[PDB]
């Protein structure tokens, strides 16, 4: 459930990436991503 | 109370697999050796399930050495086992082809994939492959058949033969059915060294008869001489090995539905 | 099915004669048998092929290893105790169940090789004998059978483990390129780095389509003989292929990391997640208490593999092939490097300058 | 005549905590005690993306934003330790006045007391050993590391084949210029680069304390490097004016995850925990997304205490070392940092050079005899661990040859079968009846 | 076709079907001047 | 500090082989008052007996039961005494075979007879299930079955024996000595022209333990089943037999109370042994020839 | 009865139960399962110095004696504790062989490699312990009884001794043993007929597949068990179960001549490869 | 040097390859340390 | 033997038996083992194989 | 724990001399000219010690000459004589 | 520890022609030199 992430809130931490955050999804530093790139109405729908 | 061997899982076990965990509370495990800690890589009989070149037989010398091991509970990240204290009443669930019934003798058999394939809670090639808590009786005729088909598995171009093997792989038990190499050169090898090496022995013998029993048992180089019997005896050895089923349980009671049976562990 | 085979011909109309056709079809005539070459290389005449030796060498070495501040959680709990009774000796067995969350968003760890303590290989030049490493396959005749078995393969250590194994290699291919540069000894480079991170059919396409060309030489292929499916480098040192057939698991074996078709496939998992692969499931390790060179059985470190299931490129050593050129790379105090070909001969030089490094350390 | 039974000199044993350890800087070791109880442990992230467009008729990418959920992987750990039954069997019984009464009671105590001590020091240093581990399994080599930082920087999406064959050759030329470091003579200032980009091109995690790993004076740690005895030894000779031995400040006590009155409700409901809760529904009843103050990782109400630790300074971050032989020496398990690395070498032997396009440099060297012994490349020759030659050939590479798994056929049968004729057009017409 | 030195590989359009044909190679010089050369066929002549 | 403090606890529970069982029940015993089947290191099973299998084993107590695997699919496992298959066995006198026909008999059994003569003994469609005690008299005959241990009444009040018929025993009485005597359980056929022969049973109390020690000394008792064994391994060509015997453990007991008795049932009464400290211990099968 | 305390009865030394008490966990059998017994009985030694004194009478006595654990070694007193069928016990190594994890141990008479003290001989009386082999070394060494009982049948006096010595030294893990020197006795002649009876019944069964099938798969198959062995139809498949059957009946019988009784099996071995948790008398 | 740099980290049996690269060690370790005094030496060498 | 490599024994140092009988790579105290290492020429050689 | 263990508790009077010191690796390692105690006497200072080493060397050795060969040619151009072909000597310098 | 040898003079010269070092073993045809393993010719030359 991404929308328990991007609804909630959160916490302000200093992150830290090898190369780059769109590329951590795609060569997949992290496997159950999600990407979303318009503003996501499904967050909307409770 | 008993004995405890604590698996760690290495994979990660969606609730809805606990959930499937929670629901085999009572079911056997093939352990392949007693520690306290184990991998869910090491239980379970899916390491030995797996070769190019891999025969019934030396599955099951390889489950003979893995020892049985009881379910006890599923806590989450954890599965918590317990090796059986011999002579104690287990309550392990039927998860064979083959309904269970009072007073039974259970032999552990490595699970066939003749029409019967199966696998389990699943994830990343590591399932809990469920070794066939089987009735004795059948397990020696499921042996029985696995020979009988691969000493007529070299003689497929006769159709005949091909429908003597045809009737071979039904088996049938109560309330069941299913369908099912060097042990069958340990079968010809005694079969026809036997048949040669006992002339010169009943000969012998036959004059003194203490039993009265060598009388129609006559009905019936020393280098190479003992070259034979070695290799006589020794392949008597590797049958035997492969045929002794060592029995596991004794069914008392069996809970309805047939899930689950009460057993007294022997073995 | 003729005996003689088109080359016969084909070489014979082009032949060059007096003395030396008339003799040297005859020396075409030398028979393929295995103990054809049993008998040819015991006297030394040079079979029609050349071979390729490969070897891993087992180097015990420091690894230092960084890692940032308050990384990774390791959440515990209490240590519990269980009690197991073994009627004189009881054990209470004592547990502590840990997770450890991931760190950060990076890696916040890295690992470095440091200093070589040991050589646990000897970097020795035994050979991996396929009589014990499939102890199954004779031949059909007895008295064939042990002839060959009498002829090889029918307590004592001084440089830690011995290390071999083997590639057979048409006698053409480039010493003068192909064996310079570190490679696969497959022939054919077959490096998942090189291939898109998924695409199943375009790893195959560089392992066995050699109408679609090598990567890093573009010479699609330098064995034939051992880089295609089912090639004599595929069906005996792919252990998918060896164990279709009858070996024995035990035995290490260095060509399994590039002969595998199947777990190089299983090395095609994501660039990130490819280097992850590299750290979960290199368990396969070389046993600590042997002489000769048997798997590691039940692990205990996750130890750093060399650039093969990542590079998928094996080294090579200095390899001078007349002592003449040996003794001239040796000759006072000199480095193991130099190229130098003599007409028919060739010094591959070492990559990692590990005669110069262990001899420095 | 005597015997000379002199002082038994029972080596008392030498204690480690897991905090005390250098490699605590790097861990955050919090008990929960229903982790017998958890799935598992899946943090999620929400990165706003760093934003930009420019230009006119640049492709302008829209609002990107990123949700990412992190594992835990578990490692547990088992120590046995054996009491006899016979030790226990007086403890049990308690005689009166016997020897046994008087000193093997104190002395089962005593047995039983050394078993639960070095009980205790094993569970210590299995968690030392599993955290490594940890770290070892989840730590990329420093080589791959490196050409992740250089090569992999720009690239946006899923990486271009170019771009990851360059990766490749990173690989490939930073693991071959930066194979055996300390085995290699580097300078002093060197080394301090290379520790700098080892430090660099690591990245700092999600979770950092101001209050503890700070050396007296405020300046707080970044992480350890932990090593063994001999790379510990040269690098302490190295670096000897930059390394300077100070008490830090650690964490004296483990930090606690709780279960809350809710979460445990939650747990049961619907099989999941969302850790702070309370601290989300007051902003919930509040305006929704006021972002928490502190987490249920970062609230830690940690007790503290100080250990003499040898800090550096690389890149200006200061890097604790680690000695790890100290906890390692006279156990049974190999240290994981002492790490086997096996190397595949290749070479070719009978491999005919190509006479029409041949030549000879090093002639000036070489004056070899013109025999077909030396004209044919036959036998090779090599030297072993040590500098001893050793020679190659078919000869002594019989025991692979002559074997029947060359001259047999049936799996290579099979796949040529299965591998059909390719569509090449000549082969279509090679296709043939002659045999 | 080269799977293999010792043994020769090729396909034969028989009666609606290509099969293949595994056919040995049985002497040294019945691998193409390709595989083993001119002058590595005289160097090995020299050699006995 | 921590660490071996709590050790310390798991460490002292001494005295007990682990003070989990006996202190437990205790806990369970205070809170539902004083509970039986607690104290009861040996094992037993609860079974759904019909009132036409109900007999014998319901009057005297203490005496083995027998699963069947008889050859209809509907009814396949019936309950056996050893009392039963008396019916079946050549060693059985035909006046005691006829006895025990006529208690087990009446409505409701001789199917039985004529599926278990008929439909013969393989010596896999019987099963050593174990001996009694505490039937249950009802609307269903509810025997509770010991399976490892003694048969004895609740309260330990009284060991029941085993009730061994003599025809069964007498013919592999082993040998007079006061030592512990392990019971077999044999059974020997005939092979002579009915495919099994009558297929005879045996009770066989020994002192031996060792196996192959044991069948030798069945080699001396079973030599005119044995010849007849050789005779139709030639008399059938393609055909053939199976086991000449089947030996396996049934139990203990301790060999000074081995003394006769008799069962004082229905269709007269019915010559016995009594086995009393009748330790019930089922072995494997041992197929011999 | 199963603790079983022990009288020493002779006139032990400090030397002496020094070394049973590192041999806590070893073997000894008892005759008479008392609770009080003296070392005339407990031990296995009284009988290993019989004078007739072969492998045949042996083995067959000692089936008749019960194994104990050795326990509580101080001073005088011997706790033994009969075992139970089916716990875990842990056994001290009286024999050199590594027991493999994972198998059944048996019960060996004595080494016979001449006549070893057990622990010391104290007064002319040594306390000898079984040997607990892993049931591979049990059964080869009885085969080899009856393989060269079987060779004293058509022998005349020579090529018996040329040949037992081709066949004595048992190179098994560890352990190059001797055959005692193989005496042709009468509990190995009831049994060896027994033997030669079960071979010939095989051929009786052997249905024509049986027969043939290492003669039929040679013709298909190179294999080192399909070579060695060079030198060394019908639609009745329900008959042909019976005829396997009464077959496995045999070979389930001539092998248990020749194994011996299963016995404590192996839970865990420990790294020094000397005490070993058991179960399953 | 050889026991201080390899023995003591193991403590069972000395491994068939350990003890073969003890040999190696006291080889290698031989060579370069016999004649201190007599072979090259920087102040800083001798210290070490 | 005159034909003694120079090459593959003399350059390097070696026992001078020809066959390398360094007890130290050996199972130590096995005596059989060390006389399969000296005087066993069916054992491999040490040292130089 | 005994805290007097007998060689433990050794007490021993203390006095003082003059004598070397070394620093090396925050050990401090005294000195000994033990010369100064084998000064004049039969018996020599143990530390002075004979150390044999034993050196192999062959000669006459055959190299089979289809792979026999010649560096240092530039360094060396014999007689052709076959006294310079086989081996039959070897040379060597002394101690000096 | 196989010492510093030639077979011929002409090695001999080769090696020690001058202050040069000592373990050139350079093999003639017939002729070989032999390296020494400790380098004692330089080091009783120098100490």
């Amino acid at each position: 459930n991404w929308t328990a992430t991007e609804l909630l809130p959160k916490l302000d931490v200093p992150i830290d990436l090898l190369t780059h955050i769109k590329l951590s999804v795609g060569e997949e530093m992290f496997n159950n991503f999600r990407l979303y790139y318009g503003d996501d109405p499904e967050r909307y729908n409770l | 109370m008993e004995t405890t061997v604590l698996v760690t899982f290495e994979q990660r076990l969606t609730t809805g697999d606990v959930g499937k965990l929670s629901r085999l509370i009572g079911a056997v495990i093939p352990i392949p050796y007693r520690h306290h800690l184990l991998g869910s890589s090491q239980v379970g009989l899916d390491a030995v399930v797996k070769d190019k070149t891999r025969d019934y037989s030396r599955m099951r010398a390889r489950m003979r050495e893995m020892t049985l091991t009881i379910m006890r509970r599923v806590e989450g990240n954890q599965m918590i086992l317990g090796v059986p204290t011999h002579g104690q009443c287990y309550t392990i669930r039927n998860t064979g082809p083959v309904s269970w019934e009072k007073g039974d003798v259970l032999t552990t058999l490595p699970p066939v994939f003749s029409g019967e394939v199966t696998g389990l809670v699943s994830v990343s090639d590591w399932d809990l492959v469920l070794p066939w808590i089987v009735p004795m009786a059948l397990a020696t005729e499921i042996n029985q058949r696995m020979m009988m088909l691969a000493l007529l598995s070299l003689d497929r171009s006769h159709e005949e033969v091909r429908a003597a093997t045809a009737q071979l792989r039904v088996v049938r038990y109560r309330d069941a059915t299913l369908t099912l190499r060097n042990v069958c050169i340990s079968l010809s090898m005694i079969a026809n060294l036997s048949s040669e090496v006992t002339l010169a022995y009943v000969r012998k013998l036959a004059l003194e008869d203490s039993n009265m029993l060598l009388m129609k048992c006559q009905e019936i180089t020393p280098t190479e001489e003992l070259n034979k019997l070695t290799a006589l005896f020794v392949m008597i050895r590797q049958i035997t090995d492969v045929i002794s089923e060592q029995p596991a349980f004794l069914v008392c009671d069996v809970s309805p539905d047939d899930k689950s049976a009460l057993c007294i562990y022997k073995g | 099915h003729h005996w003689h085979r088109t080359p016969f011909s084909c070489y014979s109309a082009a032949c060059a004669h007096t003395l030396e056709s008339v003799l040297t079809l005859a020396i075409m005539h030398h028979k393929m048998s295995p103990v054809s070459i049993a008998a040819l290389s015991r006297m030394g005449l040079h079979p029609g092929f050349a071979l390729t030796v490969v070897r891993t060498d087992t180097f015990e070495t420091d690894t230092l290893l960084y890692s940032t501040k308050a990384s990774t959680a390791v959440i515990i709990n209490t240590p519990i105790v269980t009690k197991e009774d073994r009627d004189i000796n009881t054990v209470f067995h004592v547990s502590q169940n840990i997770n450890t969350v991931e760190m950060g968003l990076g890696y916040g760890a890295t690992t470095c090789t440091a200093h070589l303590r040991r050589v646990r290989s000897d970097m020795g030049s035994r050979m991996q004998d396929l009589f014990q490493v499939f102890p199954m396959h004779v031949y059909r005749n007895e008295d064939v059978d042990a002839w060959v078995r009498q002829a090889t393969g029918a307590p004592a250590l001084l440089h830690g483990q011995r290390a071999t194994c083997e590639v057979i290699l048409t006698p053409v291919s480039a010493d003068l390129e192909f064996f310079r540069y570190p490679n696969n000894p497959r022939g054919r480079s077959s490096s998942m780095l090189g291939v898109d991170p998924y695409d199943e059919d375009a790893a195959l396409a560089t392992l066995y389509d050699h109408t679609s060309p090598d990567p890093q030489t573009f010479v699609s292929t330098n064995n034939p003989w051992g880089s295609q499916r089912g090639s004599l480098g595929d069906v005996i040192y792919n252990t998918r292929n060896r164990e279709k057939l009858g070996h024995n698991p035990s035995f290490y074996s260095p060509c399994a990391q590039f002969f595998t078709t199947d777990d190089i496939i299983n090395a095609n998992k994501t660039l990130f997640k490819t280097v992850e692969e590299y750290l979960n499931r290199s368990q396969d390790c070389i046993h600590g208490e042997t002489d000769l060179q048997y798997i590691c059985v039940e692990g205990t470190n996750s130890i750093v593999e060399k650039p093969c299931r990542f590079l998928q490129e094996a080294l090579t050593q200095h390899t001078g092939t007349t002592q003449a050129l040996m003794e001239s790379q040796l000759k006072g105090t000199s480095k193991l490097g130099l190229d130098e070909t003599h007409y028919g001969n060739y010094s591959i030089g070492e990559t990692i300058p590990l005669q110069q490094s262990i001899l420095f350390n | 005549s005597f015997e000379a039974i002199f002082g038994t000199y029972c080596n008392k044993i030498e204690w480690v905590t897991f905090l005390g350890t250098a490699l605590a800087t790097a861990a955050h070791a919090i008990m929960f005690h229903d982790l017998n109880k958890m799935t598992t442990g899946k943090m999620l992230f929400y990165i706003q993306v760093p934003r930009v467009a420019t230009g006119a008729g640049i492709p302008t990418s829209r609002q990107t934003t990123v949700m990412v959920s992190k594992y835990s992987e578990k490692s547990p750990i088992t120590i046995p330790f054996e009491i006899s039954a016979a030790c226990l069997t007086h403890l049990k019984e308690t005689f009166e006045d016997t020897l046994l009464d008087k000193l093997l009671n104190a002395d089962a105590v005593n047995t039983v007391l050394r078993a639960v001590k070095n009980t205790a020091d094993a569970m210590e240093r299995g968690l030392i050993d599993t955290f490594l581990r940890v770290l070892l399994r989840h730590a990329p080599p420093c080589f791959v590391l490196r050409t992740l930082m250089e090569h992999g920087t720009i690239a946006r999406r899923m990486a271009t084949r170019v771009q990851r064959a360059n990766i490749a050759q990173g690989f490939k030329s930073k693991m071959l210029a930066t194979i055996f470091l300390l085995d290699r003579s580097r300078d002093r200032g060197q080394l301090t680069r290379y520790l700098d980009m080892l430090t660099d091109c690591v990245t700092e995690s999600i979770l950092d304390n101001p209050e503890t790993y700070t050396v007296g004076g405020g300046e707080r740690l970044a992480g350890v490097i932990v090593s063994t005895h001999t790379v510990v030894q040269a690098l302490l000779n190295a670096l000897g004016g930059s390394i300077r031995r100070t008490g830090v400040k650690t964490p004296a006590s483990y930090g606690k995850f709780v279960l809350s009155k809710e979460n445990a409700v939650t747990a049961i409901a619907h099989h999941a925990i969302m850790a702070d809760f309370s601290q989300h529904a007051d902003r919930i009843q509040q305006s929704s997304q006021k972002d928490l103050p502190e987490s249920q990782f970062l609230d830690q109400r940690l007790t503290f205490t100080e250990t003499q630790m040898d800090v550096l300074k690389v890149g200006e971050r200061l890097v604790a070392l680690e000695h790890l032989r100290k906890v390692y020496k006279n156990t049974d398990v190999q240290d994981p940092l002492e790490r086997d690395v096996e190397l595949t070498f290749y070479f070719p032997v009978g491999l005919h050079v190509p006479s029409g396009r041949a030549y000879s440099t090093a002639e000036n060297k070489i004056k070899l005899v013109d025999t077909a012994e030396n004209q044919l490349p036959t036998t090779v020759y090599f030297y072993n661990k040590d500098r001893i030659p050793q020679r190659i050939s078919h000869a002594e590479a019989l025991k692979t040859l002559c074997h029947p798994a060359i001259h047999d056929a049936g799996p290579c049968l099979e796949a040529f079968a299965q591998a059909g004729p390719p569509q090449g057009d000549d082969r279509v017409r090679a296709l043939c009846r002659r045999e | 076709t080269e799977l293999h030195p010792f043994f020769d590989f090729c396909f034969h359009t028989e009666n609606g079907q290509v099969r293949p044909l595994c056919t040995p190679r049985i002497m040294v010089g019945n691998l193409p001047e390709a595989l083993a050369p001119a002058d590595f066929h005289d160097l090995r002549a020299k050699q006995a | 500090s921590f660490g071996p403090m709590k050790r310390e606890v798991m460490e002292f529970d001494p005295e007990d082989p682990y003070k989990v069982s006996k202190m437990r029940k205790l806990e369970r015993s205070i809170a539902k008052g004083y509970v039986y089947g607690a104290d009861h290191q040996a094992i037993t099973a609860r079974f759904f007996v019909r009132e036409s299998l109900g007999e014998v084993e319901q009057k005297n107590l203490g005496v083995l039961m027998f699963r069947l695997d008889t050859g209809i699919e509907m009814p396949s496992t019936v309950l056996v005494s050893l009392f039963f298959l008396s019916m079946v066995a050549e060693n059985v006198s035909a006046a005691t075979k006829n006895t025990l026909a006529a208690i087990y008999g009446r409505e409701g059994e001789a199917i039985r007879t004529w599926l278990r003569d008929g439909a013969w003994r393989l010596h896999r469609v019987v099963h050593p299930l174990g001996c009694t005690n505490s039937i249950t008299p009802g609307a269903t005959c509810l025997i509770t079955c010991s399976m490892r241990g003694h048969s004895y009444n609740m309260l330990k009040t009284e060991i029941y024996p085993l009730l061994v018929p003599k025809e069964i025993y007498l013919d592999l009485d082993g040998e007079s000595t006061d030592e512990i005597r392990f019971v077999y359980f044999v059974i020997t056929y005939d092979y002579n022209s009915d495919r099994q022969g009558r297929p005879s049973a045996f009770v066989v109390v020994s002192r031996i333990t060792h196996r192959h020690t044991l069948i030798n000394v069945l080699r001396y008792r079973f030599r005119v089943s044995r010849f007849h064994f050789l005779n139709n391994s030639i008399s059938g060509y393609g055909p053939s037999t199976g086991c000449l015997g089947t030996l396996q453990r049934l139990g203990w007991f301790c060999s000074r109370d081995s003394r006769s008795g008799i069962v004082a049932s229905r269709a007269g009464q019915l010559s016995v042994v009594k086995l009393e400290k009748f330790y019930v211990d089922v072995g494997p099968l041992v197929e011999f020839a």
